[PDB]
């Protein structure tokens, strides 16, 4: 019987929204989700392209 | 008085004490402890999800 194991979490930057002047109850979770970091990360940009 | 072993029973159900001889022979004790075998550890591991 054989297999492998990971641990390594994930994470966000704590200002990565950029939308707001602070987050609520002065205490969150860094890790990203649908109300946390969806659409809304700072750092990054997408732009769709056609018709070459 | 340099003659009785003074010991402590520290879960004695009261309040009691008792006076035992134990002679210089094993055979001169009144009780006997035989241990054949002690803390063989025992190991293994169930590899279908491989906790010890």
């Amino acid at each position: 019987v054989m297999g492998f194991k990971t641990r390594y979490g994930i994470g966000i930057n704590p200002f990565a929204e950029s939308a707001a002047q602070a987050p609520a109850s002065r205490i969150q979770s860094g890790m990203p989700s649908i109300l946390n970091s969806l659409g809304k990360n700072a750092y990054f940009r997408r732009v769709y392209v056609k018709g070459i | 008085g340099g003659k009785y072993r003074v010991y402590i029973d520290q879960y004695a159900k009261q309040d009691y004490f008792t006076v035992g001889y134990k002679g210089p022979n094993e055979m001169d004790a009144g009780i006997y402890y035989a241990p054949y075998v002690a803390l063989t550890p025992l190991r293994g591991s169930d590899p279908k999800n491989f906790q010890p």
